């Protein structure tokens, strides 16, 4: 039998993760230019 | 005690509350649930950034009329008002809401509250978005 | 006086960045222009204890009609870098968003997030039109 839980008025069952089923160089600020507008 | 086991401890207590025998994270640190046989939720532990991710399947793209992606983007502009933003999974065709919890505020109370809220909105956009009538 | 804290950080930051001075306006916002191509818009929400950073990427006039699908999809993976794409209806230009809570609102955290924000903003500008 499949275990069924209850959370805030909702039924809950264990689900499969199905991971197979479905799915940089940092630039310093000192170098960057600034322009208050 | 590492972060993974700290969260596994929280998921074990959460399980005991709702009536599931057990609940833990994958080798990839993932765990999925199914609410009312309709809304699927997936837990994602990012040990690197120390934060828990929460994915929620809202609706299928097949029941949605076009032009909605724009109204979803307009939402993300004010995501800070609900701490939730929209995303899409091309492989599944499911619209998803995302919520995160910093390891600093990760408690049982906070986890259940964030989940209940995520479901509240997910069920709302699941009943609203469809145009099939 | 949560507003004065940000003004305090924006003041100390002002010296480091090179700007003469910096502070939030009457509304609680601030506009800055980096590299003459990237623009960030600071926005302080008092009651929410949050600091929003809105970075303009590219207008929608040069994108296709199937770009809104892509953005939503990007937000799925960019959910890790703590960033996501949105849009301002009035303006008409897709944006990258990021926020900093009053809890982690430090000068270091401010520059780190902004540095990350600018890198991603530039990165996407080149790639969006294609």
């Amino acid at each position: 039998t499949e275990a069924v839980g209850h959370f805030e008025g909702r039924s809950v069952t264990r689900a499969a993760v199905r991971g197979e089923d479905r799915s940089g160089d940092g630039t310093p600020l000192e170098a960057r230019t600034v322009r208050r507008r | 005690m590492d972060l993974t086991s700290k969260v596994n401890r929280l998921l074990a207590e959460f399980a005991g509350r709702i009536g599931l025998p057990s609940l833990s994270l994958d080798e990839e640190g993932m765990a999925s649930l199914l609410f009312d046989e309709q809304v699927g939720v997936t837990l994602l532990l990012l040990a690197e950034r120390e934060r828990l991710l929460l994915e929620a399947d809202v609706v299928g793209i097949d029941v949605l009329g076009e032009g909605i992606f724009r109204q979803l983007a307009s939402f993300n502009r004010h995501w800070h008002r609900f701490d939730l933003h929209f995303g899409f999974d091309e492989l599944t065709g499911k619209v998803q809401l995302y919520a995160q919890i910093l390891a600093a505020q990760l408690t049982l109370e906070c986890f259940e509250a964030t989940l209940a809220n995520l479901l509240d909105h997910a069920e709302f956009w699941q009943r609203l978005l469809p145009c099939a009538s």
